[PDB]
């Protein structure tokens, strides 16, 4: 039997226990997307990576998840290499921040996609 | 108009078979399948049903000629024969929207439910469905949260939830029911519960098991970075006890807590969704006793008829089965009420037993919970059944991986992440389970562990309730 | 004593099929109807009931070695062939008593009948018996009062009460509710009620319904000289508006309040029996909805289980059946629950349907009550059947007699005392019934009235719940 | 269904006047007197109205693609000129459900007579009545005792 | 004194769709907006609690999003939280939610909640430390004409008295109307400790306040970045000015619509400390901004034209 | 587009957003407060140069605001030259420090004027 690890095992929600995605799977989550007619954004993170609690403790309320947007929705959006083309851009400005794919259904107001697409270095 | 006062018994069709009446849009409709005695017209049965469950008695009253009898009256208007069934029909009963107490689902069961399933004169009855009017619909808080919002608090989008009863049901101490809840959440799940009968007793008091699951949960989180929750069972003997169990969930800071609606009842169920919604705290609805109820084709209530009800007086998770698990549950019925527990409207449809289109005005949609003998190996065949807006529960599918929790909990959420992208990527479900599970394995030893145990369980039965 | 922890599943027999256990007094006892699936041993049927009701689930889990799994599981320590049917038996169940919370019924009702009845491997399962062992009584209140301290209040004694439901069901106002039940005071009934689906509606509010029948009962009290009572329904939407009702009879000065138990629930009836208690309220309960759990033999929860959860949760009264009127009710099992009802101790008896001996270390007794398309002719049998404890409630009986509420009030009255004088002298009941009321009319004009309109009417149909 | 977001003004009326919507029993529908400037069509006077009541402002918000807006809406969807008046109209509002607070009339009067009695380009404006659906009004209490109790 | 801002007006932003927007995404276009330099976002007045976005829920998110608006720019923010509710047990739950929360700020609509419940409210917040910002929804139901109703420096003197920290006071050259000389005198009314006599802008007595303290006017409603001079000469340093569609509308999106909105006001602001005139420079004031701050540059492209002129109804 | 920055963008309130001030512009915010016949005043802040909560989180209480006070307020003065004088004293005694100029309106009691005049080194 195998003891599952304690140390730097950080996880990402959606997708992160699986094997890091190949461009190709980075390319079918983004279609996966764009097929159901979501509204794709990206998130950006430089300091808090995790969920903490720094200013209430009450049920329900954690500091950290809220990111910052990249920009605005893609609202429109039908080509996916215009995500990939912000994911690249997002990523030069910020290199050292953890970034994330979301997709938007307004009719339901919710995220219905959310993964991470690129971590910074030790990550 | 007014007629003279005749004492004595009478035909109910007399007075309550209309069958040319047209349903007014504030009325609550119910469906009864109706097995009456040798002798008994299906007309003066379907009458019997809609008069003593709304405003009539077995012999005339005076008493009526001081209202308007008609205004008030439960009418059976349609009759329609079973099939495949000698002496059985369907009868339909429309109560006008006066009746019923607002915001109280005891209430509207204490007269649709409440003394027709004992008359001598049926075999046999059960209420299949129920049409909530949107007006009354809007006198009910519903969910405390609701879908949305439970994403949106936990941060968890792209993928049904992940849970874990611990077991032994009975018999394990605080500490040890901690160090269980730790060890589930930090290999994946998102959360843990209490089993539906552990409350508090002389093997382990609530306030302490709180406590040490509350430590638990908080280290899993720490280690891992993703929100974990436990659920923390409310059920009990009094209202004051289930208030004060709340009322240190609420003081621990911790997400969610759960209750058993039909065993503590819908009276002080309602009472704790009205204070999870002033405070914040998730709802999770274990349902309990309601096979008691709702197995039997020919006599009891239908589990869609407790699930609206649920909705009504809140929860923001039901148990609604898993169709391939130990417990009973046919997959067309149970997207069925699934479709009646998350969406705002959910058209009439016979072939998924439901009865009534059914509108709910942007009262919030309940997660439905699969849990219940399912393992890895069940994974695929949960996420095409349920999709996203699920949670799937895995106690023995859990604790008894051979590995431990943690592994066991990786397993799963292993599993369930690889069918996920699986069907993100446009492969086939229903048709690739198997492999897909396969190809998870060649790279997870947690996950391949499960499989070699657990290959050949299945559960496959005749079922009972089936259209 | 360890082994090694072997992962995956095996039977429940193997852990769960105990022939040879000695029950011990302390333990809960169930008595289940088994109808396994088609290649389903009763053995293991049995077993799988017995486990999934206490410690077990579908496959072995590590977390038992931690505790004794010996001393906490669940035990099917005797099967019994049914007579008479294929593939049926009776499964025993014994649950020691560190499972259960101290003072719960909620909490009993949870383990012994909370998952069970779904297994896919069952056909069809059912409570029928359960024998609480007496130091699990002794944790309960029990009835707030209990029939001698009822007695005492009321003062009143050597005859059955009388009651009377207020007709339409639904749809009257305040006042005129008002109206109704003074008129039936005062021409003899001790008590008039709330008919049970009957809380607050648009057609009347409860505050002006409470209101108005305390006036009624105190002039019928007065222009009488005898105490009555009215029952005023405190079932609710939620346990903070059951008790704003129950505070508000209590401050009016009234003797007595209902609840609709199952409807309500039994965490907020337990909390409204403990409230009566602290505030010298009698407590009238209404049994709504327990012909959709009790009316077959072969699914659900008997009658005799839900009655003795209600001793232990807390009423005053109960309803009970007739065995005569509209609702389906066995003389035989009608005088077993009821004995098991009132008395201390009442010895296993399967030809009544008690398959426990049952004690109950001086837990007041309940009162039944009679309700439910019964008439001055079905007096006799009544006095006969349930003997001077019971309460004999006639709602139609009453507001249908030709002359008005008053006079069939009398009628009842009279036509009860008239059976009690002629037992009390020596005669026979079941023989002479018709005869004592015949004579009864001749002097009694309200008597001869009700006798005129009601001769003919009688209910007598197949029943489906025997032994 | 989704539209790249253009910042900047543009006329109510392209979002807000609905001519040919059809009311829903659930609806809240209010009938205004409405007296605008000179220079300003009746259709887009209703409009601001109907938008300024309900979800919309003065220029374009990207926040609305994360809702769907035609489902909040307030909708002018019937205008009739008024009989022995020069440039006055009954304008006609139709909103949703969803956007009252249950229970509070103080809710229903902050949007439907909150900001827009105030528009500049409007002279006068005056609510003359409210529909107020069956399942609105199943949320409030109303009287006490009411006339039958009373007597 | 308690938020440690001096030396300029405030800037807030009400959060569009005014309807319909759910919790969690209210407070993500509050944290972008607190984010890019403004001090103040709120709950729009007719946002209270409804079936697309409960209250509880609304004031979690925001308290978390301004939380993190403040921990990054390091300017203390807050949020109008609205209690305005059915009933005075609502409300109160509202507000004491909020002091649990530790913010600064919750919002009340006078009027529509009404005299006796807005003094119950300005007592609580006295007594908690709560600042308590007043929407005047409704007004203009009572005080848009010349020949019946009452004018609108009455209802601001009555909600001085009842309390308020901050009233909306309109902005003259937006889209409400507001008449400037009829504006500067009942501005006065609600800030100043004495106001004389004075028909010309509408004050038909002398007023004493006895150190009844005063009211922060609040100016929204159709501004922009083009109106920042106008403002800021017509209102001065003791204001809140406040811009939502302003805000949310820029093309870029909150972070910047805020940015090009600070930066507008500290340039009229330095502008005006120099020995500038506003009235006289204020189109080539933010001119020369622009070419130093692509934020504004965009948000004065966008609006350029954008204005809003008309006969108005109450004069003198 | 461009996504307004996420890191070291600490700002300072009033003027904190424009370009930093020359020598003649903070001349120039220093005469306007002497004509409006305010007194001046300087603070300083070696430690928490930005608001945090340590010992309450009450509405309306922040730590952090208190700075500390460089000698007395400068009552009576009619000289720009005092001012900047000051200035270079405070930020001779106090190179790591923040300081700042505040104007004091003693009529209403209010801080009238209060900006940035100096930050420390990698500020
Ligand atoms: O005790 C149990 O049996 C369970 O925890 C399953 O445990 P395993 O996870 O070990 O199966 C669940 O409560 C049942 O599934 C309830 O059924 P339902 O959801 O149909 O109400
Ligand atoms: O509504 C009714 O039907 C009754 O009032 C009878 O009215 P009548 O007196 O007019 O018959 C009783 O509640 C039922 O008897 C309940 O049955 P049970 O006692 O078996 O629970
Ligand atoms: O709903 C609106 O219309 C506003 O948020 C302005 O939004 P924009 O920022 O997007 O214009 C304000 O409440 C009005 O200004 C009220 O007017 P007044 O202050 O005159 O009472
Ligand atoms: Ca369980
Ligand atoms: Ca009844
Ligand atoms: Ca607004």
């Amino acid at each position: 039997m195998q003891v599952w690890p304690i140390l730097n095992l950080k996880k990402y929600e959606t997708l992160s226990y699986l094997p890091p995605l190949t461009t190709d799977q980075l390319a079918r989550q983004v279609d996966y997307l764009l097929n159901n007619k979501w509204v794709p954004c990206l998130e950006f993170e430089t300091d808090h990576g995790f969920v903490y609690r720094e200013h209430h403790n009450s049920p329900g309320y954690y500091d950290g998840r809220y990111w910052t947007m990249w920009k605005l929705p893609m609202f429109g959006c039908t080509d996916p290499a215009q995500v990939l083309n912000e994911l690249e851009e997002c990523k030069k400005e910020y290199p050292n921040a953890f970034i994330r794919i979301i997709g938007f259904d307004s009719n339901r107001e919710v995220q219905c996609i959310s993964f991470i697409a690129y971590k910074p270095a030790g990550y | 108009a007014s007629v003279e006062f005749k004492a004595g018994v009478k035909d109910y069709k007399l007075t309550y078979y209309t069958p040319e009446y047209e349903t007014l849009d504030t009325d609550i409709l119910a469906a009864f399948r109706v097995s009456p005695q040798p002798g008994v017209p299906p007309e003066e049965a379907g009458a019997a049903v809609a008069a003593e469950s709304s405003t009539g008695t077995w012999t005339t009253v005076w008493t009526d000629g001081l209202t308007n009898l008609d205004r008030y009256k439960g009418r059976c208007y349609h009759i329609e024969p079973v099939a495949g069934e000698e002496n059985q029909y369907i009868c339909y009963v429309a109560y006008p929207l006066d009746l019923f107490e607002e915001g109280s689902v005891t209430n509207m069961f204490t007269s649709i439910v409440g003394n027709v399933f004992g008359f001598k004169a049926l075999r046999a009855l059960r209420l299949e469905d129920l049409r909530i009017p949107v007006a009354y619909v809007k006198t009910f808080q519903g969910p405390p949260h609701g879908i949305q919002v439970e994403r949106d608090k936990l941060n968890k989008y792209g993928r049904p939830l992940l849970g874990c009863t611990i077991k032994p049901k009975l018999g394990l101490s605080a500490k040890n029911y901690g160090r269980a809840v730790y060890e589930c959440l930090r290999g994946g799940l998102d959360f843990t519960k209490d089993d539906e009968n552990v409350n508090s007793q002389p093997f382990m008091r609530w306030r302490d098991r709180f406590l040490f699951c509350a430590e638990a949960l908080y280290k899993a989180q720490a280690e891992t970075g993703e929100i974990k929750g436990h659920y923390l069972n409310a059920t009990a003997g009094t209202c004051e006890d289930m208030m004060k169990r709340a009322v240190f969930a609420r003081e621990l800071g911790v997400p969610i807590v759960m209750h058993d609606y039909l065993t503590g009842g819908f009276t002080a169920n309602t009472t704790l969704s009205h204070y999870c919604r002033d405070n914040g705290l998730l709802l999770h609805i274990h349902r309990a006793m309601h096979a008691v109820i709702d197995r039997q084709k020919n006599h009891g209530m239908h589990f869609r008829v407790l699930a609206k009800a649920l909705r009504l007086s809140g929860g923001d998770h039901i148990h609604s089965g898993t169709v391939v698990g130990k417990l009973e549950g046919e997959r067309d019925i149970t997207l069925g009420f699934v479709d009646l527990l998350r969406d705002d409207y959910t058209e009439k449809d016979r072939s998924r037993g439901i009865y009534f289109t059914q509108s709910w005005v942007s009262t919030p949609g309940v997660l439905p919970v699969a849990s219940g003998g399912i393992h890895v190996w069940h994974m695929p065949a949960l996420t095409e059944i349920f999709g996203d807006d699920s949670v799937l529960q895995f106690g023995g599918g859990t604790l008894g991986h051979p590995w431990g929790n943690a592994p066991g909990a990786v397993a799963n959420r292993v599993a369930l992440e690889a069918c996920v992208q699986a069907r993100n990527e446009g492969r086939d479900l229903a048709r690739e389970g198997n492999t897909i599970i396969r190809e998870a394995t060649k790279w997870s030893p947690e996950l391949a562990a499960a499989c070699e145990v657990w290959k050949e369980i299945k559960f496959e039965f005749p079922a009972m309730d089936t259209v």
